[PDB]
């Protein structure tokens, strides 16, 4: 149901807009459901 | 290859690629939702 509407590219790791980073969580989707 | 470039006054660095993006025949270049330019017509190729 959660989307999400981050208008910028997605990559496995535009992709950084212009000097800007998005960081992934310490805990794993996976490791929450743990 | 990440070059710099101007193409007919408009400056930037940034890799170029082949696009498929259909431009209207008067279009030099687009940009995204947030205003950043992301694609140019080559002014002698016509190439998106
Ligand atoms: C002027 O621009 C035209 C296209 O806008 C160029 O024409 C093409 O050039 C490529 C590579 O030189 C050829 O493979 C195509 O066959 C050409 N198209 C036609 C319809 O002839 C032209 O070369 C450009 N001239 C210069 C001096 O750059
Ligand atoms: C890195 O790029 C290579 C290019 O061949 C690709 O095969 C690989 O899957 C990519 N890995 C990630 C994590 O993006």
């Amino acid at each position: 149901k959660v989307t999400l509407a981050d208008a910028g590219f997605i990559k496995q790791y535009a992709q950084k807009f212009n000097g800007l980073t998005v960081l992934p969580p310490l805990l794993t989707d996976e490791m929450i459901a743990q | 290859k990440c070059v710099n470039f101007n193409f007919n006054g408009l400056t930037g660095t940034g890799v170029l690629t082949k696009s498929n993006k259909k431009f209207l025949p008067f279009q030099q270049f687009g940009r995204d939702i947030v205003d950043t330019t992301d694609a140019v017509r080559d002014p002698q190729t016509l190439e998106i």
